[PDB]
């Protein structure tokens, strides 16, 4: 069953820093 | 086709909408953050000051030489969890808090119109001139104002989801106006980005986005696209009405589907000049999400008695549409009246409040809101009428809401793809399928999310702007050059946020992210970006 | 052969008295027994399935399967387990009607009612 395929493959698929601005008020 | 007039329209419809912008951010600071102001404004009065001051903005202009002009977006406030379509009248203050009595405070600030720190406030606006639309969406943050610092100025920088929703958003608005940029010059796009000799793709705008999305730990919200617009066709109801012809990429629960897998829209198309593009960017916060999981919308709708969520919002949308392709002759003058005064505003969403005489403002005055809610009075009256006989619809208020995956597999649909909304009043969303390859309706798929005990709402940062791909011939300075007419360093202007995610520099596509930001910064040899600068006032 | 005056073999009787049992009653009728883990463990042999325990197929066609009860339904004397469906094309799972005889409890839901259920029917538990 294609629809049971697809279930198995998604349950197999789901089983610093950055800063932006300043302190200031635009 | 470009021509030096339409581009003026398309130019003074950008430079409205960027003044507009700017009001409305000196407005909320004004009230929240340098508070000279003595009462602070609310929601609603900040939608209707927003309208008022466009609309007098727009008097001036293509007066006596355009039929057609006006607001083309009606100003829109979302905070955090709200990811659309919040306008509410000022005549639903009272209605907003006696529908949300006894529920949680979740949504406090959308039912009491009042901003709290912490919050995401995303202001979509749009203008349009002889069917020529500028559309504008920037998030911002609200913040506690230091009381030691002599200056104004936040006491800390955003963290968080929202600051990863934020930053994602900002950065996949600059590095999509580049890479559209670079479609004038396509020997500019970096190689590992995509080929040399080959132009912009909808696979690459995809691919970047998503790239981008991931790694800042954001899904992307599905009312998101990178579209081309054309006059009176620009979207400004793109999940009412049907097009005719779409060219742009957006992304869906199926895209969300095909991904984890891994005149319908297609990605399969290549960016021309010559072409006005509209970029709106969602992105909702995954940090609560501990398993992976599905992003979807949620309408919100009046009715307090359909269920006992303490945590639900309930509110009427202020929006609405006219079906042109629909007649039906009222019964009620008041209904006629104002279905005359409908038809007059054209093909965009409109307010009531748009149609009262007394609307713009001259001078503010309680007498002229006093004389606007008794002309709002009788508006609803014939709203109701209008509304019954299928003559207008509402633009929907959506939440984005996160359903988990496993929910969704070990749930059972005993009608496949045959089941369908039939209660639903729009054609579009009622028949639609969500979930292409599992078979899952959005009847069944409301259904899920209402059953889970784990679906959450997701705070949602919007970025949206509009450019145009100038030609050799278009472009003033004899080379082609993208003509950001909203958005920009100078309206949207990012908030003081710190996310601990950041892009990964050992990917290709990051490396081509990296080099299409040095190509925008490099004004010698690189692209051409000129932006839209908002207005003087005095 | 029955002693009591009380009790009745006729078959008309208890076809009725099944067909029309209340849900308390219908509770009582699908009961499971228990795996021999379990057995071993609590000391007691069968219970009433409830929402939230796993079982095991041991008989039919989905026999060997394994999945946590998704519902009761003492309506229609069956319940329903959230592996165990019957698959189309066009993606529709209907859930198999399994019945609880059928079945055995690999993993109980444990709460205070039912801690006291198997204590006073005889458990050991801890």
């Amino acid at each position: 069953s294609s629809l049971t395929l697809v279930k198995e493959a998604l349950w197999s698929v789901i089983d610093q820093g950055t800063t932006l601005g300043g302190p200031f008020f635009p | 086709i470009l021509q030096e007039s339409v581009l003026n329209k398309y130019r003074t419809a950008g430079q409205i909408a960027q003044t507009a912008l700017k009001y409305v951010t000196s407005l909320i600071n004004d009230s929240y953050h340098s508070k000279t102001t003595q009462r602070q404004l609310t929601v609603p009065e900040l939608c209707l000051l927003t309208d008022s001051f466009i609309l007098t903005r727009l008097e001036q202009y293509y007066k006596n030489k355009v039929n057609e002009r006006g607001i083309a977006i009606p100003t829109t406030i979302d905070i955090d969890q709200i990811s659309g379509g919040w306008c509410p009248e000022i005549d639903d203050t009272q209605n907003l808090l006696n529908w949300n009595k006894g529920k949680d405070s979740t949504f406090a600030s959308s039912v009491t119109g009042t901003l709290r720190p912490g919050d995401l406030v995303k202001i979509t606006l749009g203008v349009h001139i002889d069917g020529y639309t500028s559309e504008v969406s920037h998030t911002m943050v609200i913040y506690p104002v230091d009381e030691t610092k002599p200056i104004l100025q936040p006491t800390g920088p955003l963290l968080g989801g929202k600051a990863d929703a934020v930053a994602a958003a900002h950065i996949a608005m600059e590095t999509v106006v580049a890479l559209l940029a670079c479609a004038l010059t396509p020997e500019k796009l970096p190689a590992s980005l995509g080929g040399t000799s080959s132009g912009i793709t909808g696979q690459l705008i995809r691919t970047i986005v998503d790239t981008i999305a991931r790694s800042y730990n954001c899904g992307v919200v599905p009312g998101s696209r990178v579209r081309r617009i054309r006059r009176f066709l620009a979207g400004q109801n793109e999940g009412i009405v049907a097009e005719r012809e779409y060219k742009g990429v957006v992304w869906t629960e199926s895209h969300q589907e095909a991904d984890l897998l891994s005149a319908i829209p297609s990605d399969d198309f290549v960016v021309q000049s010559g072409e006005v593009y509209l970029i709106d960017l969602k992105m909702a916060s995954l940090e609560h999400c501990t398993k992976k999981g599905l992003v979807t919308l949620e309408t919100v709708d009046s009715y307090t008695g359909k269920s006992h969520k303490a945590g639900e919002l309930i509110a009427r949308p202020g929006a609405y549409v006219r079906d042109f392709a629909q007649t039906h002759i009222l019964k009620l003058k008041t209904s006629r009246q104002l279905l005359t005064k409908i038809d007059k505003q054209g093909v965009y969403p409109f307010k009531l409040s748009h149609l009262s005489s007394n609307f713009p403002f001259v001078h503010e005055n309680e007498e002229e809101l006093q004389s606007l809610k008794k002309d709002l009075k009788s508006f609803r009256l014939g709203m109701s009428e209008i509304s019954n006989n299928y003559l207008c619809v509402e633009s929907p208020i959506q939440i984005a809401r996160w359903v988990p995956w496993d929910h969704i597999l070990k749930a059972t649909n005993p009608n496949g793809n045959l089941s369908y909304d039939a209660t639903s009043t729009l054609t579009l969303p009622g028949h639609e399928l969500p979930l292409p390859k599992l078979g899952v309706s959005a009847i069944k798929l409301k259904s899920l999310m209402n059953s889970t005990k784990e679906s959450i709402s997701l705070p949602v940062a919007r970025e949206c702007n509009t450019i145009v791909l100038c030609d050799s011939s278009v472009s003033t300075t004899d080379r082609p050059e993208l003509l950001r007419l909203t958005g920009g360093s100078k309206t949207c202007q990012p908030s003081w946020i710190h996310s601990q995610h950041e892009l990964n520099p050992q990917d290709s596509i990051v490396q081509g992210i990296f080099q299409l930001a040095t190509l925008a910064k490099d004004k010698r040899f690189g692209l051409l970006l000129k932006e839209t600068q908002p207005m003087k006032q005095k | 052969a029955k002693q009591s005056l009380d009790v009745s073999s006729d078959r008309r009787k208890a076809r009725k008295a099944y067909f029309t049992a209340p849900s308390s009653q219908r509770r009582v009728l699908l009961s499971a027994p228990l795996s021999k883990e379990l057995r071993a463990q609590y000391g007691i042999k069968a219970l009433p399935i409830r929402r939230d325990d796993e079982v095991l197929v041991v008989r039919g066609s989905k026999k060997g399967q394994e999945g946590k009860i998704s519902s009761v339904y003492r309506l229609k004397f069956a319940v329903q387990v959230d592996k165990v469906t019957k698959e189309k094309v066009n993606g529709a799972s209907v859930p198999i009607n399994l019945h609880p005889s059928k079945l055995v409890i690999t993993k109980l839901h444990l709460d205070k009612d039912r801690k006291a259920l198997i204590q006073r029917k005889g458990g050991k538990l801890e």
